[PDB]
RNA sequence: GCUGAAAGCAUCUAAGCACGAAACUUGCCCCGAGAUGAGUUCUCCCUGACCCUUUAAGGGUCCUGAAGGAACGUUGAAGAC
RNA sequence: GAUGUCGGCUCAUCACAUCCUGGGGCUGAAGUAGGUCCCAAGGGUAUGGCUGUUCGCCAUUUAAAGUGGUACGCGAGCUGG
RNA sequence: GUGAAGAGGGAAACAACCCAGACCGCCAGCUAAGGUCCCAAAGUCAUGGUUAAGUGGGAAACGAUGUGGGAAGGCCCAGACAGCGUCGAGUCGGCCUGCGCGGAAGAU
């Protein structure tokens, strides 16, 4: 998990999702792309 | 439940394999049930027991009538034990140390020996300051008791000199060495609170 | 929306019992039931799904309500299947009644009591096949069984969903 | 002439029963506070308790808006250093549901001897029963 | 994480459901009803005359003196008092 | 028309930007053992040599030898290098 | 300009800000700033919107299918967009703007 102020889609397979008031990047392809805004 | 006993003193049991077990000898005479508390009347489940034998002149008329209602002799006091979900007892029932026959560990509650007014060194294990190297009148004194203007007060619970001991203490999870129902004796491994002669409340160990 | 607009067809066999918000679906494979979100209207052939008035979400709640009752209809009718595979030397599974007993390379037994509604059988030691009416419950049990030893990224060892692609990488 | 003052020894205090079920905590509390103080009476006198006895039933079913059931926090300090304690609304409801209403009303009553006296006339119950049928409380809708 | 729409897909979340830490609430120990919101239970004790005036939780007398308490004494592994 | 000062000693108390122990994501994470980030303040968190030292270096421990605030906490508490 | 040398009302508290300049008395009335759910005087006032963050009631670059409004496009029943030729209705992402969200750690 990357915890960052700037969370972004890093590839095609990244998806932005808001869960419990938190913007997250989930990625089917690359676990390194998983991000939480914070 | 538990039973009320008396600290007789300490001794040892030598085992066949050459271990000396330090034991507190607890005299557990018959605990007579004086009152059964229920949810309807009292709002909780408990027995009140008495033990020993008080002398008629020292038994007040209020005390006498309470014992007389139960149909038991006056003992030296009254103690309550909360009842488990299953447990049932009747008024006037006598409960012996046989209660503890299969109990492996007990919690023993007593009143600790009274040390009176105790300094911080004794009471709280404070370190002494220098005996020499210039120390002026401040060998066993507590040192600083706070900070400065912030907070400008001493905090509650500050460890200071005062009354030590002469208070309720429970020692938990003492091994039952021997239940001698014939002599009204319970032998527990190790020390328990209070002086020889003091009342002890013995209960099966809560922890296990 | 496009989910909710589609009405769930009723197969024969499986009776529906709406009341208030709570719906009941009973067939050959048991009797499921759900209280739907109070913003939802269901309308019995075919259960329709559309939005109730005075409710901002509405079509969102109706689309889930649809999707839930589609699965409920399919659940009491056909039922749902999940298969887990075990991977790893000496990893085995075996069912004793409603308890799965998994050997997963631990220094102790692992015994998952399967919840009511879920049946399980092991076609061989390295396969569980769960069966039940609730799609949610059978998914939850499968997830619980997977969680004992999640598929690991070097050699793929653990409890996997039989479908799942376990991405494996090489050691540094 | 001199303006009327209520006299504590001659004040008429009536008994009321309120159902807290589904009421917004704060909007109930203000109406309770008003009536405990006696602001609803023409005989209202700031230095006299002219208010009414109020039984509140079903305190455990009092409602809050938003995320306040989980997120409204009740703080108290024990007086011991580091002794800041907290409980959420839902925890307060589970443990001591009468305290939710009582705390809400207490903060809306005057501070000082009279405000404390006013609060004593509030009788909050977790459930639907009270022991005060002898006082003959009239239903009061809020 | 499950199920799952909004957004035919996907999505742990919006509805719903499940896990999840020495933190939190308990569980363990001690204090604790001045908790003036002063709680409960059990037991014990007292079942006399009389007259005023401000007729009222009014006042005084004669008789009575309970339960129990205190005091005093002998004291204590209780204690500065 | 005085708000006693460095360091030590005694006694602390809070914050969390966490040193250890607890939970977790990613790893250029095989394992072992790390790296990094997130959660977490319950409790715990060296003794000596040298020097007035704080610090530092050094020796040898430890699960760890946390970082700060508190009149650079604490002389109507001690010391006075 | 005010304080100094200026009281009163408001800004929780608060010389210097806002309102306003106290000759004395009144248990009359109207207003100012500021207010009107309870503490605490006065709208739980009316109508139309926005916000779901207790935002309101602390904090930037920057990040984001939060959500409202406006103008204009691309592609689309010569079948678009997504899922798997099929499928039958919209879809796509820039622009301007309102209100929110993360960014956001401190000592009694
Ligand atoms: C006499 C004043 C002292 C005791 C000490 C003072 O320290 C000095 O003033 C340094 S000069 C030094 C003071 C004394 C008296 C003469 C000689 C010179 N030395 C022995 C010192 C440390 C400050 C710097 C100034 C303020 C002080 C109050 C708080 C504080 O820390 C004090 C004064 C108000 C205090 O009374
Ligand atoms: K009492
Ligand atoms: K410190
Ligand atoms: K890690
Ligand atoms: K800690
Ligand atoms: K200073
Ligand atoms: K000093
Ligand atoms: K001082
Ligand atoms: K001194
Ligand atoms: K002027
Ligand atoms: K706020
Ligand atoms: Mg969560
Ligand atoms: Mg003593
Ligand atoms: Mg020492
Ligand atoms: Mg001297
Ligand atoms: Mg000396
Ligand atoms: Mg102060
Ligand atoms: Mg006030
Ligand atoms: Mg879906
Ligand atoms: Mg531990
Ligand atoms: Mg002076
Ligand atoms: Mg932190
Ligand atoms: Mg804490
Ligand atoms: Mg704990
Ligand atoms: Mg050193
Ligand atoms: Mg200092
Ligand atoms: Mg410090
Ligand atoms: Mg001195
Ligand atoms: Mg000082
Ligand atoms: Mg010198
Ligand atoms: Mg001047
Ligand atoms: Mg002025
Ligand atoms: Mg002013
Ligand atoms: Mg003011
Ligand atoms: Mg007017
Ligand atoms: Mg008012
Ligand atoms: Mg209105
Ligand atoms: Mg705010
Ligand atoms: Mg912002
Ligand atoms: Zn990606």
């Amino acid at each position: 998990m990357k915890v960052r102020a700037s969370v972004k889609k890093l590839c095609r397979n990244c998806k932005i999702v808001k869960r419990d008031g938190v913007i997250r990047v989930i990625c089917s392809a690359e676990p390194k792309h998983k991000q939480r805004q914070g | 439940i538990g039973l009320v006993g008396k600290k007789v003193g300490m001794t040892r049991i030598f085992t066949e394999d050459g271990v000396s077990i330090p034991v507190t000898v607890i005299e557990v005479e018959a605990n007579r049930v004086t009152q059964v508390k229920d949810l309807a009347n009292d709002g909780y489940r408990a027995i009140q027991v008495t033990t020993g034998a008080k002398k008629a002149n020292r038994v007040t008329k209020p005390e006498a009538g309470h014992f007389a209602k139960a149909g038991v002799e006056a003992g030296r006091g009254l103690w309550e034990f909360r009842l488990a979900e299953g447990e049932e007892f009747t008024v006037g029932q006598s409960i012996s140390v046989e209660l503890f026959a299969d109990v492996k560990k007990v919690d023993v509650t007593g009143t600790s020996k009274g040390k009176g007014f105790a300094g911080t060194v004794k009471r709280w294990n404070f370190r002494t300051q220098d005996a020499t190297h210039g120390n002026s009148l401040s060998h066993r004194v507590p040192g600083s008791i706070g900070q400065n203007q912030t907070p400008g007060k001493v905090f509650k619970g500050k460890k200071m000199a005062g009354q030590m001991g002469n208070e309720r203490v429970t020692v938990q999870s003492l091994d039952v060495v021997r239940v001698d129902a014939e002599r009204n004796l319970l032998l527990v491994k190790g020390a328990v609170p209070g002086a020889t002669g003091s009342d002890l409340i013995v209960k099966p160990a809560v922890k296990a | 929306s496009r989910v909710a607009k589609a009405p769930v067809v009723v197969p024969a066999g499986v009776d529906v019992k709406i009341n208030g918000q709570v719906i009941t679906i009973k067939g050959k494979n048991g009797e499921l039931t759900r209280t739907l979100n109070d913003a939802v209207e269901v309308k019995h052939n075919t259960l329709t799904f559309g939005p109730r008035d005075g409710y901002a979400d509405g079509w969102a709640q109706a689309g889930t309500a649809r999707a839930l009752l589609n699965s409920m209809v399919i659940g009491v009718t056909e039922g749902f299947t999940k298969k887990l595979q075990l991977v790893g030397v000496g990893y085995r599974a075996a069912v004793k009644g409603n308890v799965i007993n998994l050997s997963l390379g631990f220094s102790h037994p692992v015994d998952h009591q399967l919840p009511a509604g879920i049946t399980a059988e092991c076609p061989t030691q390295t396969e569980i096949v769960l069966k039940g009416a609730d799609k949610q419950v059978i998914g939850q049990v499968a997830a619980d069984l997977r969680a004992y030893r999640r598929p690991e990224p070097y050699k793929g060892k653990g409890v996997r969903y039989a479908d799942e692609v376990v991405r494996t990488k090489e050691a540094k | 002439m001199k303006t009327f003052t209520a006299k504590p020894e001659t004040v008429k205090r009536d008994w009321y029963v309120v159902d807290a079920t589904g009421k917004t905590l704060g909007r109930l509390a203000t109406e309770l506070a008003r009536r405990l103080r006696g602001k609803h009476k023409a005989e209202y006198t700031p230095h006299v308790d002219t208010g009414d006895y109020i039984i509140v039933l079903n305190a455990d079913k009092v409602a809050v808006t938003g995320n306040k059931r989980t997120d409204k926090v009740y703080y108290h300090h024990t007086g011991h250093i580091g002794g800041i304690k907290q409980a959420t609304f839902e925890e307060m409801i589970a443990r001591r549901p009468e305290r939710v209403i009582e705390i809400a009303v207490k903060g809306m009553l005057p501070k000082g001897p009279l405000g404390r006296a006013m609060f004593r006339k509030l009788k909050v119950y977790a459930g639907n029963e009270h022991n005060h049928a002898a006082q003959q409380p009239q239903v009061l809708d809020i």
